[PDB]
DNA sequence: CGATATCTAGAGGGAT
DNA sequence: TCCCTCTAGATATC
């Protein structure tokens, strides 16, 4: 199945001032994070469908012939095209050209507005997962001065949620604050705060677009009879470059590919029974499939617990690959949830790590794994920064360990560290998870916009993984002549 | 290259004497020795194994003139490892009656290791015994041991069948046998042993004595044997003027089965006769070959497909200078939380050998970010065709050395951003004071370390990062038993495995009362529906 | 200068 | 049905 978003923007007259701010205007702010949100689902290459309505307009575009009312995208998976489209609105001019061919200020009622979504959402014919509205406006009380607006608009809401889909509003700033508690309390479905800067906005629509998906429910078993169900989760996963698919020469769909064993004598096809799998050893050892899977089995899948471990004993070098995060599945198991609790509770309070047995699936060999609990977190604006749950280490074995040659220490004199001291405090910055791209992952994607708008030149990304060498360089000023004096040799 | 390995074990008659309960160490030292040439043999190296018994019935040294060295047999000189080996190891070799001095061993295998030797190059010669120490022996030959053994540079480890520093477990946790329950002659023979590791290598002989059930979970036979890594030489920049010659080592990789499983014929178990290939058709309906001459390569960019060719592809994809370790900044290392490393290695850093000035430079930044208590954020390109990565490098300072480790950092594009709800503001899955007093007790008795000695010096139950992967000795175990017994079926996972891969019996002992309580504390049921 | 390592490309189990 | 992990095979580079 498929999960659909659309994103529903207030084109009122409000939307537009920058209340004497050197930042982006709301409807910039909307437009950008809407477009961030395309790029994102073509770099991930999800399968979501996504749509762009706006209200409030003059001009009118849809299926219902519903004044001020214009649907810009119908739900369809994100394209070149569609993020041209939509950058065509983006910055001053993109305004001025959104207001000349759609109008903005009229007259609007919420209770069509929902009533065009509930349609869009009803033409698509695909296998419908989730749906689900995202509202961008600074207007705390759209329908202040009618209360039956207000009340159609209520019941509206009332029967679209009845229906199945989500409806999940983003505030925008405004001056004298955002009131949900006003209007629109009773529509959506603690909350965030208002948006300021772009990449807030951002943080906020990704937080409730992505769904999780787990990666295995497995079973943390205490002992033989106490069992939990909990899920287990990749919070970082390492993006990869999307694999090539073959396409036909002169008219590029998509080819089918399957492989076929057959006997180089024979010719005809072979059932896996026919073969066995062969190991040589100097000149010598035969296995069946089913000895070859059976020979990696130790445990079932799950986790067992072997004991806790002070959180001192892990070290913070001995990273083997990345880690999971564990968090209940009441629907498994019931009263999952409470110990697990319990636990987490407990857990951080003696400052312990569970060490388990972690086995992912079945005829795969154990890993020693370290469940570190860690607790929720929350950002200014009431961003979740850190789940509450279980962070699963993965404990290298000793195979993992390489030994490595030794060389005498030599230690550095108090005036070189105290000048290391300086060039570190002069190259302090502040580091966040997000503060740097892929290059080839942003080139790539590059190419791919230019070749599919068929656009002469690409566009040269910026590489924000290179060091500022010149800045670096001026904001040293000459401690680097002072180190080297220091610690080099003249002849070197 | 290679290093030459002599197996030197005691067959003894008081090898074989089994205290009720607990395997005999003649049959300890045969599994000791059977997981070292099982790995030896399975890996493919080049390592040459040399094997000597002690205390055999008969007699085979190139000593024995004069009625010397006798019950001394050298079952297998100097040469790479075999099936053979492997196979009179486990059922060939059978424990003796009589008693041979543990020394005069010695000096046979010193001797094995010097004649044997001649022509080929070794990088290191190594000799490990097995033995209980539980026969009388002769020192008068002590010194020129310890002579030959320093001048010949000849490493030396021992193994007993009680460990140096309730019920007994092989490869387990803990158990050790009573030292006050040992021999006086074993007492002697230990006080010997001590002196001898002593002098070769100095307080890190004791570490070097180790025992056969201890061993059996650790790497300790192959210690002097693993080849060292290769460096990888940069340079490690901080701006642009600014440059310390660096060397890194990968401290932790994951350990992959080097050989593969080959598809063969079930009937001629040969590889030729099977053949695969890949033929293209059209996805649609009414489904058509299609010819290699028709395909062409394409990118899928959201709902468009774009045609892109190999030499585009090649020619307008990211192109980075090449090698390049480059410091982009310094931040604290509170601001870089372990849960986001990213990447399958680990690596440490080090200053270019024989290099003082960059040494003492490596050093400076070192302590300089240990001391503020800061890691820097570092670019990382193994070569100009590896895409680039960022990463942090954090200081790691020992007694013996320092460097800076570096583990990758994620991009943007690999973080998920789940929303997850709380768990301490749920009023239906908040525990009630007696579920956390349960869980308090369970965790309060199951704990893995303890605080022994009163020197405020934490002791680990359970130190999971010595004991080797378990795949590898069960898949060396499995295809050992195949090629020895082609017709019976696999055997199944060796005792000492599950009892190395378990904690230790105390606390699953202490565990018992909290773990009941908790059962009875906490319902769990399973759901039937959705 | 060639052996090591990295990017890349095919099957299989499990959540959806 | 697709995602992630595992396992093979290729190969430009130091
Ligand atoms: O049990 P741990 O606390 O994790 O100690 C380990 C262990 O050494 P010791 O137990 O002798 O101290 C490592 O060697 P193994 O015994 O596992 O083979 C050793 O490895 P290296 O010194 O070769 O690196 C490592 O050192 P490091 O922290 O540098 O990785 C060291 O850690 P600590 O000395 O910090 O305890």
């Amino acid at each position: 199945g498929r999960d659909s978003l659309i994103f529903l923007v207030d084109a009122s007259k409000a939307m537009f001032e920058s209340q004497s701010e050197d930042e982006l205007t709301p409807f910039d702010m909307s437009i950008q994070c809407i477009q961030s949100v395309y790029i994102s689902k073509i770099i991930s290459s999800d399968r979501d469908l996504l749509a762009v309505v706006f209200y409030g307009t003059e001009k009118d575009k849809n299926s219902v012939n519903f004044k001020n009312i214009y649907v810009l995208q119908e739900l369809d998976n994100p394209g070149a095209k569609r993020i041209l489209e939509l950058d065509q609105f983006k910055g001053q001019q993109g305004q001025k050209r959104f207001q000349d061919m759609m109008g903005h200020g009229s007259d609007y009622s919420l209770s069509e507005v929902l009533w065009v979504c509930a349609n869009l959402f009803s033409d698509v014919q695909f296998k419908m997962s989730h749906k689900r509205i995202m509202l961008f406006t600074n207007e705390d009380n759209p329908h202040g001065n009618d209360s039956a607006k207000a009340s159609r608009a209520r019941t509206k809401a009332g029967d679209l949620r009845d229906t199945g889909i989500f409806l999940d509003l983003m505030h925008l700033k405004k001056p004298g604050g955002f009131d949900i508690s006003l209007f629109y309390r009773d529509i959506i479905s603690v909350h965030f705060e208002e948006s300021s800067k772009l990449e807030d906005l951002l943080r906020k629509v990704r937080a409730k677009e992505t769904r999780k998906r787990a990666l295995s429910r497995l079973k943390l078993k205490l002992n033989k009879d106490i069992v939990i169900s909990v899920g287990i989760y990749n919070l970082v996963q390492k993006a990869l470059k999307p694999p090539p698919i073959k396409l036909y020469r002169e008219t590029n769909e998509p080819v089918k590919t399957k492989t076929r064993t057959f006997n180089t004598s024979t010719g005809g096809l072979l059932l896996p029974s026919d073969t066995k799998r062969s190991q040589i050893y100097g000149s010598r050892i035969i296995l069946e499939k089913e000895e070859t899977e059976e020979l990696k089995r130790f445990d079932d899948p799950g986790l067992m617990l072997m004991g806790f471990k002070p959180l001192v004993l892990l070290k913070k070098h001995h990273y083997l690959r990345p880690s999971l995060f564990v968090y209940p599945e009441e629907s498994l198991v019931i009263g999952s949830s409470t110990l697990f609790s319990a636990l987490l509770i407990k857990c951080l309070e003696k400052e312990v790590a569970a060490l388990c047995r972690y086995t992912p699936r079945r005829n795969i060999p154990p890993y020693f794994v370290a469940l570190v609990p860690q607790e929720e977190e929350l950002d200014d604006q009431k961003i979740q920064v850190t789940p509450p749950g279980f962070q699963l280490v993965f404990l290298p074995f000793a195979d993992d360990k390489r030994k490595m040659p030794f060389t005498e220490k030599i230690m550095a004199t108090p005036e070189q560290v105290g000048k290391m001291k300086a060039i570190v405090e002069k190259l302090r910055f502040t580091y966040r998870s997000d503060s740097f791209e892929n290059p080839v992952l942003q080139q790539h994607f590059r190419n791919l916009e230019a070749l599919a708008l068929d656009l002469m030149e690409p566009e040269q990304a910026v590489d924000l993984t290179l060091p500022k060498v010149e800045a670096m360089n001026k904001r040293l000023g000459s401690l680097v002549d002072e180190f080297k004096e220091l610690v080099y040799p003249p002849d070197y | 290259n290679k290093a030459a390995v002599v197996l030197c074990m005691d067959v003894g008659f008081t090898m074989s004497n089994s205290i009720p309960g607990i395997e005999s160490p003649f049959e300890q030292a045969k599994k000791v020795i059977t997981m070292f040439v099982q790995r030896q043999v399975f890996a493919e190296n080049k390592d040459e194994i040399a094997l000597v018994l002690f205390g055999t019935d008969g007699t085979d040294n190139p000593l024995s003139g004069g009625d010397q060295y006798q019950n001394i047999t050298v079952h297998r000189h100097l040469m790479l490892p075999d099936f053979d080996l492997l196979e009179d190891i486990e059922s060939k070799i059978q424990p003796g009656s009589q008693q041979a001095d543990f020394l005069d061993a010695l000096i046979v295998s010193m001797d094995v290791i010097q004649h044997e030797t001649i022509g080929k190059k070794f990088e290191k010669r190594h000799i490990e015994i097995f033995t209980d120490l539980s026969s009388r022996f002769s020192k008068s030959q002590l010194d020129i041991i310890i002579h030959s053994l320093k001048k010949c540079d000849i490493s030396l480890q021992f193994f007993l069948p009680f460990s140096l520093g309730g019920p007994f477990r092989l490869g387990g946790h803990g158990p050790s046998f009573p030292l006050k329950g040992i021999t006086e002659q074993q007492k002697e023979g230990l006080e010997i042993v001590k002196m001898v590791m002593i002098s070769l290598e100095g307080e890190d002989g004791l570490d070097e004595i180790y025992s056969f059930s201890e061993s059996l979970r650790k790497l300790c036979v192959f210690k002097k044997i693993e080849r060292h890594s290769i460096h990888w030489p940069c340079r490690l920049t901080i701006g642009s003027n600014l440059s310390i010659r660096i060397a890194a080592y990968k401290s932790i990789l994951q350990e992959r089965v080097k050989k593969t499983w080959t598809v063969v014929d079930a009937k001629t178990l040969k590889k030729e006769d099977i053949q695969k290939e890949t033929v293209y058709c059209l996805n649609d309906d009414d489904e058509t070959e299609v010819l290699k001459e028709d395909i062409i390569q394409g990118f899928r960019y959201g709902s468009d497909i774009v045609p892109f060719s190999k030499v585009d592809e090649e020619q307008m994809k990211y192109k980075s200078e090449g090698k390049c370790f480059s410091v982009l900044g310094f931040c604290k290392s509170s601001q870089v939380q372990r849960r986001f490393f990213m990447g399958n290695q680990v690596l440490k850093v080090f200053a270019a050998r024989d290099d003082e000035a960059a040494a003492v430079a490596l050093s400076s930044l070192i302590h300089a970010l240990d001391d503020l208590d800061m890691v820097a954020i570092v670019r990382y390109a193994y070569d100009k065709r590896a895409n680039p990565q960022v990463g942090v490098a954090f200081p790691h300072i020992k007694h013996n050395y320092e460097c800076l480790v570096y583990v990758q950092l994620p991009f943007m594009e690999d973080l998920r951003q789940y929303m997850f709800s709380s768990l301490k503001n749920s009023k239906k899955y908040a525990p009630t004071e007696a579920q956390l007093n349960a869980v308090d007790a369970l965790i309060d008795s199951m704990s893995l370390a303890k605080k022994d000695e009163k020197t405020d010096t934490l002791e680990d139950l359970f130190p999971t990062t010595k004991i080797p992967n378990p795949r590898f000795q069960r898949l060396f175990q499995c295809l050992l038993h195949r090629a020895l017994h082609p017709r019976e079926p696999l055997p199944p996972i060796q005792q000492h495995i599950w009892n190395m891969l378990n904690p230790p019996a105390e606390v699953t002992t202490k565990s018992q009362i909290p773990l009941s309580k908790i059962k009875t504390l906490f319902p769990l049921i399973e759901a039937k529906k959705k």
